[PDB]
């Protein structure tokens, strides 16, 4: 059990330093959202064009 | 964050490690912005309750015109209503509104 | 194309390629969706 | 007179939607293009905001994905403390045996 | 005095925090010193606004 | 007087972020080209620099779910070399008994 608390903890250790972890997708989620609404805004304008 | 803007604007330049003469009280206005995400994630509070606690305070049970606290009696609180909220269950969302 | 844009109106000044659309720290990504953006607002400002 | 512990009662948690407020259009402008040169740019923009938004729409699956990643794993940690201390009760027991 | 430690210590067994994960959330003395989390806030809000 | 094994403490595990600096622009070059002929010409380069940065996040995305999955390996192959010294002493209490 007490190797399972360390593998655990590798685990929880891994998908904090991978790339692709939850601080990358705040990130890519938060800056497209803003390039997506500011996007929408000139599609909109051609649309009315 | 006026004054956050006007020192990003004028004195940073970004991926330089240099030191600007008011950069440390930004690194604490950049600490407090990760402390109040963290009492958010903490308190269990719900979205629309917590633009509620920041905006109108005293209907939290603060003072008038009082700025909100984080303190541990204010962490409390906001921990109390959270199961509050949580108890109601699907009608939770008419007694919010 | 902002030079061709900076020629075809008299406007030197007017800028909209802007610098950290390559994020290093984020291996660049949404560079491509930065930059489509600053594409998007040269022919809406070509247009108007 | 011999205590019985009552029911283990049931969690209950509350899920409030969130509502944002539509919003408007735009000034409409008369560009020099005429109808089938004019719908051809338009529709060349907003092919490209659908694949804005399939993109943005699997970065948030990714990020809820990932979000309950880590979740599940501060779980796992925080549950294998108890086994640890029952394991600790296993030995001590046989030490009394 | 005694009814705000007894108050918020029997809080925190339930809530299974420590005082210094209370004392996170609840300090006014903030740290300043530029951490590569905080550059990467300033980089962002930079180029976004 | 009976010695009490102390609690099982909480492992710990520090997650540091990176900070890559920011780049500068490349010189300006004036291109022969008009506007339209040009922005469509800078059009097809950014569609092409989105599909790598799709491609790029798929196999960023990719690699990280076989790192793990060599971990998750790695990991039983190392549990179960304890199962099999409990097994022996499973064994070994049946031959005492």
């Amino acid at each position: 059990l007490k190797t399972q608390q360390e593998q655990t903890q590798s685990q929880l250790a891994f998908l904090q330093r991978k790339f692709s972890n939850q601080a990358l997708y705040n990130w890519l989620r938060g800056r497209l959202a803003a390039i997506y609404f500011q996007f929408y805004d000139l599609a909109v304008a051609r649309c009315l064009m | 964050a006026e004054k956050f803007w006007d020192w990003l604007n004028t004195k940073y330049t970004p991926g330089s490690s240099e030191a600007v003469e008011t950069q440390e009280h930004i690194v604490q206005y950049c600490q407090a912005l990760a402390q109040l995400e963290m009492v958010y994630h903490s308190t269990g509070i719900n979205e629309n309750a917590f633009r509620l606690f920041v905006t109108k305070p005293e209907m939290f049970g603060a003072a008038t015109g009082a700025a909100p606290a984080h303190d541990a009696l204010s962490l409390i609180m906001l921990t109390r209503f959270a199961d509050w909220v949580n108890a109601l269950g699907e009608k939770a969302s008419s007694v919010l509104a | 194309a902002e030079q061709a844009y900076r020629w075809e109106l008299n406007d030197d000044s007017a800028r909209f390629i802007k610098p950290g659309a390559w994020q290093g720290t984020y291996a660049g990504l949404l560079a491509g969706e930065t930059l489509m953006l600053s594409l998007a607002q040269m022919e809406d400002a070509h247009l108007k | 007179i011999y205590a019985t512990p009552a029911d283990p009662k049931a969690l209950l948690s509350a899920a409030v939607a969130t509502s944002q407020g539509g919003g408007k259009l735009p000034e409409s402008f008369m560009s020099l293009w005429r109808f089938p040169h004019m719908l051809e740019n338009a529709r060349g923009m907003v092919s490209q905001l659908t694949q804005f938004g399939s993109t943005l729409q699997n970065i948030i699956e990714r990020q809820d994905a990932e979000a309950l990643n880590a979740l599940l794993q501060n779980q796992a940690a925080e549950l294998i403390l108890t086994n640890l201390s029952i394991q600790d009760k296993t030995i001590e027991e046989l030490d009394a045996e | 005095l005694i009814r705000k430690l007894n108050t918020i210590t029997s809080w925190l067994h339930t809530q299974k925090w420590s005082v210094f994960q209370l004392f996170i959330m609840t300090s006014t003395s903030y740290n300043k010193t530029l951490t590569p989390e905080i550059k990467n806030l300033l980089d962002t809000v930079y180029h976004g606004l």
